[PDB]
RNA sequence: UUGUGGCAGUCAAGCGUUCAUAGCGACAUUGCUUUUUGAUUCUUCGAUGUCGGCUCUUCCUAUCAUACCGAAGCAGAAUUCGGUAAGCGUUGGAUUGUUCACCCACUAAUAGGGAACGUGAGCUGGGUUUAGACCGUCGUGAGACAGGUUAGUUUUACCCUACUGAUGAAUGUUACCGCAAUAGUAAUUGAACUUAGUACGAGAGGAACAGUUCAUUCGGAUAAUUGGUUUUUGCGGCUGUCUGAUCAGGCAUUGCCGCGAAGCUACCAUCCGCUGGAUUAUGGCUGAACGCCUCUAAGUCAGAAUCCAUGCUAGAACGCGGUGAUU
RNA sequence: UUAGUGACGCGCAUGAAUGGAUUAACGAGAUUCCCACUGUCCCUAUCUACUAUCUAGCGAAACCACAGCCAAGGGAACGGGC
RNA sequence: UACUGAUAACCGCAGCAGGUCUCCAAGGUGAACAGCCUCUAGUUGAUAGAAUAAUGUAGAUAAGGGAAGUCGGCAAAAUAG
């Protein structure tokens, strides 16, 4: 995060690399998001940059609006589908991978979301708690 | 010609030769630094690695966000029967190092120490030590002066001690022997509290604490003659490879017209001496007592021995140590549990544990139940049970 | 701490043993084991699986 | 050898609001390097396997970033110049055979180079580089073209050395406990909250040390949990066929499916990753020479990712000690 | 996006049976992109049979001045030897 | 005018996984002298025994992502009646 970071974030298992298309969740014409970068990533030789849940990232649309398409834009993760661990050891995990669209300092160019989320993005971007229905 | 990307040095080479290490029992290099205010006491322990189990407890750092909640965590258990104090040693101090002068014993000993001073055991005389009781057997006759050398010279005196490899589940009659230094009081001191001690039990509740953080030594887990590629962590080399893919491609330049030491290379992984530091104790616990598994908020009397055992151990009748996470070493293994030597307070070593849950629930499989009572309780009766 | 009920066997889930799956309609279901799990992901009845909790309360047993 | 390529100096007309030197520095000039490209032809034509990439280590520094510092046309932020410094790190992709280049994006930063233009009994074989074939131009023609395109066998290590691991005679024997020479060594960087919208700044904007929680990279272990794996050929089921039918089983190159313990294993999981001294640069204390003055000349303080120790790894198989029993 | 496609054409050196321009269908032809799919990959792990391994027995070959530890030096300008 | 007619009688330096013309051709599954099982007939030959390290050969599976790999989706998967 960096920008957006409201507090600190514990690591979470990663499961999205860059080449991943993901749902977009939220009211701003999009269908899917191509990752394509992660903010605050590391740098390995040969090492594909992974994002995770609550992890911005630079994103881009394959599929929605001409206004979106053909232009990268940040976007945040709200959805894994890849079971990670939490200090209480439960395992959790969602059955999709979806995001929703925002500016540079995390608040989303879209009104509202489509599902659930994660509390510990819901925890790092108030944004996205404003917008959100439900949360775990 | 140069790299054209960058990339790290696979592996450590501070931890090198990477070989089979000289024994079962890892040498305990270096023991903390002495200091006189404190009284006589040790300064390390024996134990035996038993296995893991997990647990829950109310984290308190002030600022993260489960600050005040529950978690869970892996912890690692030991079985720690009393050790038998017999003999210690005198270590003068030379400009080649420090150096044994003299080595005195007990009178008495048990089969199991005598045993690992043998072999073959089951054919022999026994002959061990005889003469040394018989140098006992009077007041003092040889001993008294030994001692009293050992106070006039010896800056260092280490106690020699042994396990209780028959109060352990195991099949193995061998008692594993060994030496600790002592970090309190004076020398005089030291040697007769000693002396006092000899043919003795001492204790975990004497050496150690619950909140102490201390370093586990021990010899990690054999696997063999293994490859680069799970013995450094070297990329697999791609599909279409003649003659191998899980391995180093490049194993050096033309000039200097040799293998480099640095590069990788196939061979021993595992039985090596490792020495992890800071690893918090969670709890110590007695074999002459039940509810070890119980805390003061489950209150339900249960030792920690799960249903059917451990997993190659059994069970943990003896005095026994938790301690937070991995240790180096597998089921069934000696340990050599040590004080720290750096009075690390970091918010981190100083946070008080106290604990909710013990989870004594069957390793041998995806355990459901705690408690053979929780399991008919739950099932009701069965066929076997008339 | 709390202890909960697998939604296909109904069994008791001490802490961090086992799964949690969140649909996307956000209902929490829980798994104590991947037998479940897989059960779950095949679509399957627990009423109709014999060993579940919820056939032995369909066909009245330990009453 | 170093023209040329690259790098660094001397001098200072000028630029820089005013002022040559904060920073740049034309005209002129002295050097260095061999990462270019030439020049030469010493070795090599009874053959040193020939571009690049991949992999992987190591080295230099002319330091991109990080540590500490000095200077500024440095108010603060941001930036520029410079010193000790090569400890540590220097990416993912698009197109191209590409080196190189150009873009996208993250980044603390995405610095340059060497090791027979490192590396083919290590790969690949895109390219180049035989034979087939097509086009264009040249040629009367056979045929030519670092012009373009397509297709085109990449052999052997069992020897020595090096390397990793592993044994081992001999020391009076045998067993146990130890020492510790020497060698190796590792931890790295960032973010967030707070300090503080404070300092500073007319305003615009806008810090920092300490503290806390977290993460990146690397490492060393471990397998409680989760995931994977499943010849437990453990349980159940399914197809075809054979055993008169059933029960129970064979064959199907482990027949197939679902579950699946144990074991192995994963930044796909978890746990851990030390503190003291001497120092550089730099700033200084007293202090003369030079009756002043000056960090220096004698002496002396603090001071860094440095260096050495603590610690960690192996333990000299011709380094040693203590102890027990010794037919 | 040095690729691919569609256009432009003072085309170094396009071009008409030295055949030109298209062209359905066909192609183990060359090429680009999209859907699916995937251990190609992030990043590796695990399993199986046959090997290697040890044994009994059998039992070659290539190659070989002599042999086989490094650094610098100079030297036929890159030494195992000096 | 016997016999073989070929993973041992032929040619391949040989008791070489190669090559070498043809006739007969059961039952079930199933579109099928496909593939798989069986009957008659024929074989039980190919150095064997012990363990199951690496690296291989041959076969397979792998969470999340999905060609980011690479000269290039090569190989493998997926589809399949």
């Amino acid at each position: 995060s960096g920008n957006g970071a409201q507090g600190t974030k514990f690591r979470i298992s990663l499961g999205l690399p860059v080449g991943a298309i993901m749902n977009c969740a939220d009211n701003s014409g999009a269908r899917n998001l191509y990752i394509i970068a992660v903010k605050g990533s590391g740098s390995r030789l040969n090492r594909l940059p992974a994002a995770s849940l609550g992890d911005m990232v630079m994103a881009t649309v394959k599929k929605g609006k001409p206004e979106l398409r053909k232009k990268v834009m940040p976007a945040i993760v709200v959805r894994q589908a890849k079971s990670w661990r939490r200090r209480d050891g439960v395992f959790l995990y969602f059955e999709d991978n979806a995001g929703v669209i925002a500016n540079p300092k995390g608040e989303m160019k879209g009104s509202a979301i489509t599902g659930p989320v994660g509390k510990e993005c819901a925890d790092l971007w108030p944004r996205v708690a404003s917008n959100s229905g439900v949360v775990v | 010609s140069h790299r054209k990307y960058e990339a790290p040095r696979h592996g450590h080479l501070g931890f090198l030769p990477r070989k089979r290490a000289a024994s079962i029992r890892a040498r305990v290099k270096a023991f903390p630094k002495d200091d006189r205010s404190k009284p006589v006491a040790l300064t390390s322990f024996l134990g035996y690695k038993a296995g893991m189990t997990t647990i829950v407890r109310d984290l308190d750092r002030p600022g993260s966000k489960f600050h005040k909640r529950e978690v869970v965590e892996a912890v690692t258990v030991v079985d720690t029967p009393p050790v038998v104090v017999v003999g210690v040693v005198g270590y003068v101090e030379t400009p080649r190092g420090l150096r044994s002068l003299t080595t005195v014993w007990a009178e008495h000993l048990s089969d199991e120490v005598k045993r690992r001073f043998y072999k073959n055991w089951y054919k022999s005389k026994k002959k061990a030590f005889t003469k040394y009781s018989a140098k006992y057997a009077q007041d003092g006759a040889g001993i008294e002066r030994e001692l009293a050398r050992i106070k006039k010279y010896a800056s260092v005196v280490r106690v020699l001690v042994h396990t209780q490899i028959r109060k352990t589940p195991l099949a193995q009659k061998k008692a594993h022997l060994a030496e600790i230094q002592l970090n309190g009081g004076s020398i005089s001191e030291k040697v007769d509290w000693a002396r006092e001690h000899f043919e003795k039990t001492v204790a975990v509740d004497s050496v150690f604490e619950q909140n102490e953080m201390i370093d586990a030594i021990a010899v990690t887990k054999g696997h063999g003659f293994e490859g680069v590629t799970h013995r450094w962590g070297t990329k697999k080399l791609p599909r279409k490879t003649h003659r191998g893919l899980r391995k180093v491609a490049c194993i050096g330049a033309w000039h200097p017209a040799h293998v480099m030491w640095s590069v990788a290379r196939a061979g021993q992984r595992g039985y090596h001496s490792r020495t992890s530091i800071n690893h918090k104790i969670y709890r110590v616990g007695k074999g002459d007592d039940e509810a070890n598994g119980a805390t003061s908020f489950d209150r339900t009397k249960k030792t920690i021995t799960p249903m059917g055992g451990f997993v190659h151990y059994g069970e943990i009748k003896n005095d026994f140590i938790m301690v937070k996470g991995c240790i180096p070493g597998n089921r069934k293994r000696i340990v050599t549990l040590r004080k720290s030597l750096y009075t690390n307070t970091s918010r981190k070593a100083l946070e008080e544990v106290s604990l909710k849950w013990i989870d004594t629930a069957s390793k041998f499989g995806k355990g459901r139940f705690q408690t053979p009572a929780e399991k008919h309780a739950f099932m009701g009766t069965l066929k076997k049970d008339l | 701490m709390k202890v909960e009920i697998d939604s296909f066997s109904g069994a008791k889930i001490y802490p961090g043993r086992g799964t949690l799956f969140v649909r996307g309609d956000s209902k929490i279901f829980r798994f104590q084991n991947s037998k479940s799990a897989s059960l779950f992901k095949q679509r399957k009845n627990p009423r109709r699986i014999a060993w579940t909790v919820l056939f032995r309360k369909h066909h009245k047993k330990g009453i």
